[PDB]
């Protein structure tokens, strides 16, 4: 006699997936969503390499450290790459105000322009040719940050100096200046006579009179005396005014911000892989149509959400066995 | 089982049955062979691949991380920073699991369901003309060609026929 | 449909039917008309509006949205403070969606639910002193007074018939 | 009851069934007595039991609560840090009551389709050799001895008898 | 034969819902719980105006600002709203200590009322009626913040200032004051005869020495010259003390924190409509029974759940056809 | 005839729970996983009793406030207890540097050790004896801080100040110092005859230089002066200079930082009970296996995760009757 049945697909697949009342079920078949695989390495992104900065900070960078000649020049890039701890940062011992505030900035730059704004000849009166230390070496003779100039007293009289930048350009200009801190008073007369000294700056909103500390403190790189950087974003056609009788580490490069828009700053010890991606992390780069994966959290580019599971994967298929 | 189809009163799956999720298995004066249901795997089929693209779609708008630097004397809001995008993390990878799962679930009873589904279609059609063999079969009364086969497969059975 | 009932074996709904959501169709010697039954459609008014009621009272503790300014050189908790209150909108937002589409399918089932149940309850009380037309109706094997209506409606219905 | 069988068509439960969640009842020529149904009352405790400890596994990363201190002039991080651990005190207290309340309900719709499936189970065994009462009983055409009652239970029973 | 039948209710709607596995199902009720509509205006708020600065900043409205003589005297309020750019703030070029701090602080806040703590005319030994400048014209004349007085030399003298107020108050006082940084030292001399001067503020919790920073910076509505303002808030019955041998901009009226509580500092170009609402966002009023809406983050008063969809509806009714 | 039925457990159960369409729902079974209930006692956690400063602050303890000598020589500590309001603080009126920064410091340290770095015998050209206050008394006896001194004048002369500390440790080293802000030039005077006095300190990172600030000030604890107490973490084998000719509060007792790791600050009112828990709230302790609780948000130790509810209840056994 004829006869019908009814029943259901099975198949040869052993894919398992979880549920809420049971784990491990087995199914015909199942769709992974999480992406757990990396290249290792850093790659360009979207076609455009990013700024690995080797053993050099952003501080180290900028302030033009010898050590970094890798990058007196650098090139639009896409995100910027730094150590955690980089072993070039202030070759001479001090501090940058607000560091961090900059850096965030960066993250919102694609490419300056270094420019000359103030040339290291136009120091008549002054010595700019003997701002140099043990502490910051290139090439084993004592030298110093290459973007400022360290002035010093020239025939035993260092004359108040009053120069000033319009930023005729219409790019923001970063600007970067700084002050010595001595560890006697003999030393602050024998670089810059005048006893008591301040370096005051001025712009459309910026009203600052830095004065230096002398003080006793220890030896960092072998020096026990400091430098302090500061820094302002200069507006096109804005100005900006220096006055001062001593211990002043002039600006002599700016950088003009050519290209603004969205980029980062990745930590990372990695370096660079010759390669292209549309997804970037710190610990390496993501090709997949994966909407997730768990390789870390800090990512860049067109890129999946990242998650902490270590498995997830979805059930297409019904229950086999 | 949910519903006690899969796994359950049928108590296996067709590894010959291979031209989609569901079906029937004929065995008459014909020839014996599997055919697969084309509207209900169909729609099967659009409500999980609906239901995965609805998953992706709800998880567009996530949580990004962006890395915030915090000096000596900043460690406060640098804990706060640390122990809040820590926090979304969390929240974000227990709303996928968590959804995966109970989705999961509802698929699994979903096939399920479809299945009693069509065992009652077929059920309803073959009222005193087949009997119940228990394991999700039914037997015809009479003999049924391929062309009563294929009219209870597109719905088209006609009822019209004796049993005794 | 889950359960088969809407929009499956029973094809369509009844717009005649305007007393409720479920009921029955009765057309006897003494007239034909649509009937509401009134506690299986209430339970599930009870069950909706308690669902709706309990979904709002899930979210009445949300997020807030408080202002905060930062200057120019606070640009990093400044970044903080926006990317924590816009994941927070996301994470609620999310949540919102999400329920809502969850309970919109647990409330269509639901109903279907409640069609194959009332179904069940009718099919229980006519055993064999009805048929099953297959299309969601039973037929009488004998003559059935609006008064056996009713009794089947309100679950009264006094079996002891014949039926040959 | 979403599948009729808890407090539907099945009006009450079993006092006197303490071996076990559920079973069946027996009343023939050699006793009347209760007795619980082994591997369905173990899968659903299976069932329970895993899904309270996935509910606990699936709130182990959750938010903590470190206090944080801030001066005079520091109100609005101080504002901040408040409303986002009260906010994800707020995220993760209705994720935990929603959980709480969906897996209730499935919980208790597991229960229901359970109940269900072993009704299923006895049903498909006794064809024409029992008689639905309706109240969620099955009566015998024919006596049935402990050992029938027995082969019903662990499911082998052997259907070759009469009737009438 | 008799017959019974078994259905569902159909009817003639056409709201659609979405689900998990299907999206726009039609259905024959449904609920929309999404507020997606406002009135476009700036409300009362529970029957209480809010205070709304037009082109005034806080800063330019507690200083007194000319241009903002409109808010000499501003009765109790339900919120602020301050337009995104307010063209009249610091008329005179300069800072405002802590000053979203402040803002913060007003948050808190319904009422202030103003009081003159330093009389004017008790300027006996110095000159305080020509405190003026032209970059901050009143009528087309050279004026001045009106809540603070800029003290300069009497008969070429400016002699140390030992001012000082007891808050004998019950309420809290909001102070302000503020120090001017002159361009060079021949101003200075000036307007204050003393070349090195300073303001020593000090109350019971307060102890600050406040120096001018003479130095060159750009022109701000024609002036190269700085204003800088700090403010405290006095405890009843403690006491503000100042000594100054110059460049002292003195406090003049103080304002009375007479009524606290739960209020806000909106951010909105709209400007008041005569209406009043329970729940109010900076893009318009809300007037519904809905849980939920998609106006505006920021909200306040009596108001539904802010949510970022397009669309959200709850299915009541059952599947249609 | 014979029969079989077929049915479901019901018992002698009231436990409700709530579900999403139905609420107060009667089952057989349901199981609490709420912990609902504290013991209204601070416990040793752990095994490890907690700091408990009484009526101290951190400010009052590590500066060896008289009336906070309970705690002259704190052992392991678990974690620290804090009231909300120490009525002993700054005896002495003045401030705290990053003092909440420190207190941070706090929470990942288990011990100190304090260690006289500075002998109070060894001023041999200044008065150490003489650094007392009516604001801070010992036994109604004018008296101070114990971990600093108050160096003053001797014999109507107040020298420069070198001295220097150099960490031979190998642990990290918490060291305080102050600068006192007199309330006139003759009290200055009075106290360190040099007029114009300063305090720098410097180690490998710090570079700073104090200077008093004179001015008029109210009374706190009958006194118009002020105390500024400044600290720094001094690592092993670095150095500490100071360098003053006035207002100098030196250091005398540093605090060895010898077990660091996970430790807390609690806020609380309550006292040491005698007891052991291996979960802490501030208003109780926990033994519980729920993996929930509503009792307080900081929680410290092995605990459940505290939720906002007031109850929650988990269905395991069926609906009942
Ligand atoms: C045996 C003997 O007497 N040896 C001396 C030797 O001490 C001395 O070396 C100088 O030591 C001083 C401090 O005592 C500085 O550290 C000098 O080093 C540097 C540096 O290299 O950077 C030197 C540098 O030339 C200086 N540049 C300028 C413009 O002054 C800087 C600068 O002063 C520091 O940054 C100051 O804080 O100091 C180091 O030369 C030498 C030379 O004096 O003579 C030996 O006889
Ligand atoms: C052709 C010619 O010589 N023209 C001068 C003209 O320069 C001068 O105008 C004065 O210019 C000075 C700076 O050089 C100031 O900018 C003066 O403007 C203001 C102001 O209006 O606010 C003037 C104001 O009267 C000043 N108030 C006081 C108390 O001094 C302020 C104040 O000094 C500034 O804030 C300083 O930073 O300056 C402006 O008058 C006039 C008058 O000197 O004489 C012409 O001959
Ligand atoms: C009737 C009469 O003339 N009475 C005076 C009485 O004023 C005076 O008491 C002194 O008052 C001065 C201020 O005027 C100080 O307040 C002194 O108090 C303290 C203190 O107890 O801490 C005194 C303390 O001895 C001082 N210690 C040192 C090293 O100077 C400190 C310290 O100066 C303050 O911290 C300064 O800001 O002041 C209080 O003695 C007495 C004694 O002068 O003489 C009566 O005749
Ligand atoms: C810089 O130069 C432009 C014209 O070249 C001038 O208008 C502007 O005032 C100058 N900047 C300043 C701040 O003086
Ligand atoms: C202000 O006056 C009251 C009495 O009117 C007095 O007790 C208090 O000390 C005074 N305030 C100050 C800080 O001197
Ligand atoms: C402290 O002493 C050690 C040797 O004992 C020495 O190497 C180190 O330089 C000293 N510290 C400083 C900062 O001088």
């Amino acid at each position: 006699q004829d006869q019908i049945c009814i029943g259901y697909h099975a198949n040869n697949s052993t894919e398992q997936v979880d549920t809420i009342m049971e784990k491990n079920v087995t199914v015909t078949h199942a769709q992974d969503i999480l992406e757990k695989t990396h290249n290792g390495k850093l790659c360009d992104l979207d076609g455009v390499k990013p700024l690995i900065l080797r053993d050099c900070s952003v501080a180290g960078w900028l302030l033009g450290n010898p050590m970094c000649d890798e990058f007196i020049n650098v090139p639009e890039w896409s995100y910027i790459v730094e150590k955690a701890n980089p072993t070039n940062d202030l070759c001479y011992p001090g501090s940058f105000n607000d560091y961090e505030e900059l850096k965030h900035l960066l993250s919102r730059i694609n490419h300056f322009e270094k420019i000359q704004i103030i040339p290291k000849s136009s120091w008549s009166d002054h010595e700019a040719s003997s701002g140099v230390s043990s502490a910051c070496p290139y090439l084993g003779s004592p030298s110093f940050f290459r973007n400022v100039v360290w002035l010093i007293k020239k025939n035993s009289t260092y004359p108040t100096i009053k120069k000033s930048y319009n930023n005729t350009n219409q790019e923001d200009l970063l600007v970067l200046w700084g002050i010595h801190h001595p560890n006697d008073a003999a030393e602050q007369t024998r670089l810059y006579q005048n006893p008591t000294t301040y370096i005051s700056i001025g712009t459309s909103t910026l009203n600052q009179r830095l004065v230096p500390k002398i003080a006793t403190r220890s030896k960092v790189n072998g020096q026990s005396g400091r430098m302090e950087f500061f820094w302002t974003i200069l507006k096109p056609n804005d100005a900006i005014n220096f006055e001062s009788n001593g211990n002043f580490i002039a600006p002599e490069y700016a950088y003009k911000i050519v290209k603004k828009g969205d980029s980062a700053i990745m930590k990372s010890e990695l370096e660079y892989g010759n390669c292209n991606t549309k997804c970037q992390t710190p610990m390496g780069a993501i090709n997949s149509s994966m909407p997730f994966h768990n390789i870390h959290p800090l990512t860049i580019g067109e890129c999946p959400k990242y998650v902490k599971s270590n498995r997830l994967v979805l059930a297409t298929g019904l229950r086999n066995s | 089982g949910l519903f006690g189809a899969i796994a359950g009163f049928i108590e296996g799956g067709w590894q010959g049955m291979v031209d989609g999720w569901y079906g029937y298995h004929h065995s008459n004066e014909q020839g014996s062979g599997y055919a697969a249901d084309k509207e209900s795997t169909q729609k099967a089929i659009d409500g999980v691949t609906n239901k995965v693209n609805s998953i992706i779609d709800k998880m567009n708008t996530q949580f990004e991380a962006v890395g915030r630097e915090f000096n000596n004397l900043e460690r406060r809001i640098e804990n706060l920073n640390k122990k809040m995008e820590d926090g979304f993390l969390d929240v974000w990878t227990y709303n996928a699991e968590l959804l995966v799962l109970m989705e999961n679930e509802r698929t699994l009873d979903f096939h399920d369901s479809n299945v009693k589904n069509l065992y009652d279609k077929v059920r309803l059609q073959l009222r005193d003309n087949a009997k119940e063999l228990g394991n999700g079969c039914f037997e015809f009364y009479h003999k049924c060609d391929n062309e009563c086969m294929e009219s209870i497969r597109n719905g088209t059975y006609n009822y019209p026929q004796y049993s005794e």
